């Protein structure tokens, strides 16, 4: 289909002269020849497809490509690169325009930065563009994603916008759906650049000639503004976010980083200084300029110097850039800069990105959440003055823990969750009922206990069969709160009354029934009667092991559920041996008293309905055992012997010690 | 063999649950009774493990519970940061720490010297 | 009259207050919180009379005189009277006991005297014998002066 | 010891900038 | 050893290309599998893990679903004709 | 049974499967030896 959607393009006719007779303005050959302005090229479709995956050098990577040409739908690559690419949509977007010519770096800098965009590329999951030929910010960034990003998940779906006449080895690359082998031969004599190896995409925008730049440039701009037009799943803010790094760079890195400034949406730009060149004057005029023109005349005089010396400039249009500077410095919200001198880059094109997005305080907190990024959420989202609005801080408790994120919801109910006031019947039953997160068997259990009771696919499940289900579950005599007529009237009157005084509890069935043992041991750190939930939560993870080896599928869940419950058994054995350390007045009335939320039972006697092992074992139930056979009495010395005794003569129990009352 | 005393434990706890709820009379009298059980529930129906914990004292056992949820944390992350393990996972972040500070003191401490030097040659 | 234990931050801990006159006995006071406060005579005392506003210190000051007054109230088991709204110096030897104390034997006995008015959410704090619960949530314009959750217990002058 | 070495090196690292700071402010100024 | 840590790191990876692999004909080495040329080399441990145990539980069922306490469902079955059309059947 | 006829386009799709496990694999025996309590101390002297 793709040759059938995409068109290449190449020039075929007119064949002009420009200070040699074979040296095209088509850059070919005159031999070699066989837009359309003074070039007449002829579309037709694209012979150029399959995979270059490379040799040398290591980076034998999957390396698949589309050739297109430079006139073409930015949606309909979209939907190539989202239906046959195999490429999920990113979390975020980050750009890779530069210096195109060759330069080199300090080592601790170009370590640092580099380190910086690759695990901001491993937390965003995000696309990266770059130049793909391997020179200069491409070949930096080339080292940079071989430096650690090789060594911490190497599927980084980096994209490189190249010009298809630029690209060495043009000949190599002719075939459809073949797998083309390109060795890593650095000529340097050729002006044919050569490619970066380890990029795992590539496209060849195509215009028609060859050896000539910018005709990417309107291709990877127009592509970035149709990947931000597409609406996240999450909906936070213009689709996904966009953010470009510059490093060096010339005119262009300057004329492209105003465009930015003044797209709509306001794509922020991080420039990182301390490698000269457009990067460095960006900087300079981003750091003493303030609101844009407050700029004093030394400084400014100095910046004009410097660009038409340093950056070898013409004096005449020096002001004209200038200029441009200070439009560039009219936007410095967008506006980031990385002076440095763990704690790498990261955190700052985080804030960079999150900063200038023109989206509200929960959008942000959503983005985050997707990204899985709790330190970045807690230094830019939650900070003084955040006016939060109401609802929406139970709506990013509510996605957080469908997603099974533990650290978003430690800072959740770090900056005000009120538990109590957030569970209703209503957000728990959608709580269940999502399906957002990791595998589970709800659906089974709850075929199987509306057939003992007596299913569609979909089957909105009541908290009255969940219920029944932790009593099919714990089985014996237990009687769930789900099953009581008070919460059946309830239930029928309403489908803090429909709040729960006890929300830890519904954590607890919550969490074991979704197979999220995380969301278990934290639910577990805050709360009441937390022995009582722990040896409860061992007896569902048994009885789901008992369930999931007598239904004995695919056994990671039952070999999971196996571990769970012997953790959160000798997690009641530990939990016990403390108390006992702790005293033993208190250690064995806990061990004693009636549980209102667990069916009016104790623990000793849910920890044999449980069949746990070691929690009656230790030496508080054994006091608490033996003295429960004693009675009210004190006659155990040599025992044995002196009950026959007392039981066969009525005189001699007389002359036995008894317990005051 | 490792596990013979603590099997023990589970089966005398089934007798001890058991002869909670007998009746006093031995099964050979337990005519007398069944016959007193009746008497007593029905001249008030027709007419141990379980204590009842009143409103006062079910707090000052549900602190002592989240006291020692919090205290037991403690005493787990003590054993971890004073293992073999993990206390050897910090001292080589430090150690690599001194790496490239020192390394960076070295580097313009020729540069300082050599400045002490030349002010003193020109003075 | 009650409990504010509190949500959080952490800081979830026994929290049980009372609020008394201006012109009150102390020993009445006294017999309270050695009686029914279940609080026994401390072999030392310390207080944190200091700068009521909001200030900062260096972070190794801050640490090395935190630690020094935690342990402190460790070896002697002393009671420590502290302002009890969190800002200045109570706000850091809030920071202070949540520095290491939480980390050492966090029962430390700390009361604080604040006024009944200063307090923020006054209606909040109505009620006999209730378990009111207080969210952190400091309002940065509001006067009433936000509360120090981690100290443990509370008077209401 | 090692951490001991931690703050102390770091404290030497803090003021031998100044140090070094001070004797090229000194060589300016000679 | 080398080839049962392999498989145990395809199992930890996922199980469905993990079964798919253990299963597929090898053109190089005379159109034979993983595990028929695993039990020709006479290893041990390679065949004793959960994917080879799932794969070769499955391979007993062969196409159908009447597994819950077996052994006495399956020879009810097979001395009942009528008792087999109350036993569920995997989907083709 | 056990000898299904792989066509060429899925036998592509498990072929990447095997040789990014036998990158990410190696990734867990660098780890596991670094991070022991052998060869971390054999960096530590030096």
């Amino acid at each position: 289909w793709i040759e059938r959607a995409f068109y290449k393009r190449e020039c075929v006719h007119i064949i002009p002269s420009t200070k040699d007779p074979h040296r095209c303005c088509c850059g070919r050959l005159i031999g070699q020849h066989v837009w359309s302005i003074s070039k007449h090229t002829q579309l037709s479709p694209t012979d150029a497809f399959g995979t270059i995956e490379f040799q040398g050098g290591g980076h034998s990577n999957k390396a698949m490509y589309v050739r297109v040409s430079f006139d073409t739908k930015p949606d309909l690559l979209l939907h190539l690169m989202t239906k046959e690419w195999q490429l999920e949509l990113p979390k975020l977007l980050i750009s890779v325009h530069g210096g195109l010519q060759n330069f080199e770096l300090q080592p601790k800098l170009k370590q640092v930065f580099g380190k910086g965009l690759i695990k901001a590329a491993m937390t965003t999951g995000a696309w990266i563009f770059t130049g793909g030929v391997n020179t200069g910010v491409i070949r930096h960034v080339g080292d940079a994603l071989k430096d650690h990003a090789s060594k911490s998940r190497g599927k980084i779906c980096t994209i490189g916008i190249a010009p298809w006449g630029i690209v060495e080895n043009q000949e190599d690359l002719i075939g459809r759906d073949v797998v083309r082998p390109y060795q890593t031969m650095s000529n340097p004599m050729s002006k044919l650049t050569v490619l970066n190896s380890m990029h795992s995409h590539f496209i060849l925008a195509d215009n028609g000639t060859t050896g000539k730049y910018g005709a990417e440039v309107k291709l990877r701009r127009q592509l970035e503004k149709h990947i931000s037009l597409q609406k996240i799943n999450t909906r936070i803010g213009q689709g996904v976010p966009v953010v470009a790094l510059i490093v060096e760079g010339g005119p262009n890195v300057i004329s492209i980083v105003l465009e930015y400034l003044r797209d709509t949406p306001p794509v922020p730009v991080v420039v990182c200084d301390g490698s000269g060149r457009a990067s460095d004057i960006l900087a300079f005029g981003h750091k003493y300029s303030e609101e844009g023109g407050l700029i004093n005349e030394s400084l400014r005089d100095q910046l004009l110097v410097t660009i038409q010396k340093t950056f070898t400039y013409t004096r005449t249009q020096a002001q004209h850039l200038f200029i441009i500077l200070m439009e560039c410095m009219k936007k410095k919200e967008l506006i980031t800069v990385f002076r440095m001198g763990h704690q790498d880059i990261d955190l700052a094109i985080l804030t960079a990105l999150l900063k200038g997005a023109n989206a509200s305080a929960p959008d942000q907190l959503s983005l985050a959440l997707a990204w899985n990024r709790v330190d970045i959420a807690r230094s830019q989202i939650f900070i003084y003055g955040q006016q939060w609005p109401v609802g929406s801080l139970e709506q990013a408790m509510l996605d957080a823990l469908v997603l099974d994120r533990v650290d978003f919801v430690k800072l959740l109910i770090e900056n005000g969750v009120s538990m109590h006031r957030f569970l209703t019947i209503s957000r728990l039953e959608e709580l269940y009922n999502t399906r957002h997160g990791p595998s589970n068997t709800l659906y089974h259990l709850v075929r199987d206990v509306k057939k003992r009771e007596y299913l569609p696919p979909d089957y909105r499940i009541s908290l009255i069969d969940i219920g029944l289900v932790i009593e099919y579950l714990m089985g014996g005599a237990y009687r769930c709160n789900y099953t009581r007529k008070r919460f059946r009237t309830l239930y029928h009157n309403l489908f803090e009354i429909n709040h729960f005084p006890f929300p830890f509890h519904e954590l607890m069935v919550w969490a074991v029934l979704m197979k999220r043992q995380k969301m278990a041991l934290f639910f577990w750190q805050h709360g009441e009667e937390a022995m009582a939930k722990a040896l409860v939560a061992c007896k569902l993870c048994k009885a789901m092991a008992h369930e999931a080896s007598e239904n004995d599928m695919v056994d990671d869940i039952s070999q999971e559920l196996n571990h769970n419950s012997r953790d959160f058994g000798q997690l009641a054995v530990e939990l016990l041996d403390q108390s006992y350390k702790q005293d033993e007045q208190l250690a064995m009335k806990l061990l004693t008293y009636e549980l209102k939320n667990w069916s009016n039972a104790t623990c000793l006697q849910l920890a044999v309905a449980a069949k746990h092992r070691d929690f009656i074992a230790h030496t508080c139930s054994q006091m608490l055992l033996t003295d429960m056979w004693m009675g009210r009495l004190r006659m155990r010395k040599n025992s044995g012997l002196k009950v026959i005794l007392g039981i066969l003569l009525p005189p001699s129990i007389l002359s036995l010690e008894f317990k005051n009352k | 063999k490792s596990i013979s005393n603590q099997v023990w434990k589970f089966q005398r706890y089934q007798l001890i649950m058991t002869f909670h709820e007998r009746p006093v009379l031995p099964p050979p009298l337990i005519i007398f009774s069944h016959m007193t059980m009746i008497f007593q529930h029905l001249c008030c129906r027709w007419r141990g493990l379980k204590l009842f914990i009143t409103d006062d004292e079910l707090k000052k056992v549900h602190d002592f519970e989240e006291q020692c949820i919090e205290e037991y944390f403690r005493e787990k992350d003590d054993r971890f940061n004073s293992s073999n393990d993990e206390r050897i996972r910090v001292t080589s972040e430090r150690v690599e720490n001194m790496s490239m500070r020192l390394e960076e003191v070295n580097e313009r401490e020729h540069s300082m010297k050599a400045s002490l030097q030349t002010v003193d040659i020109r003075l």
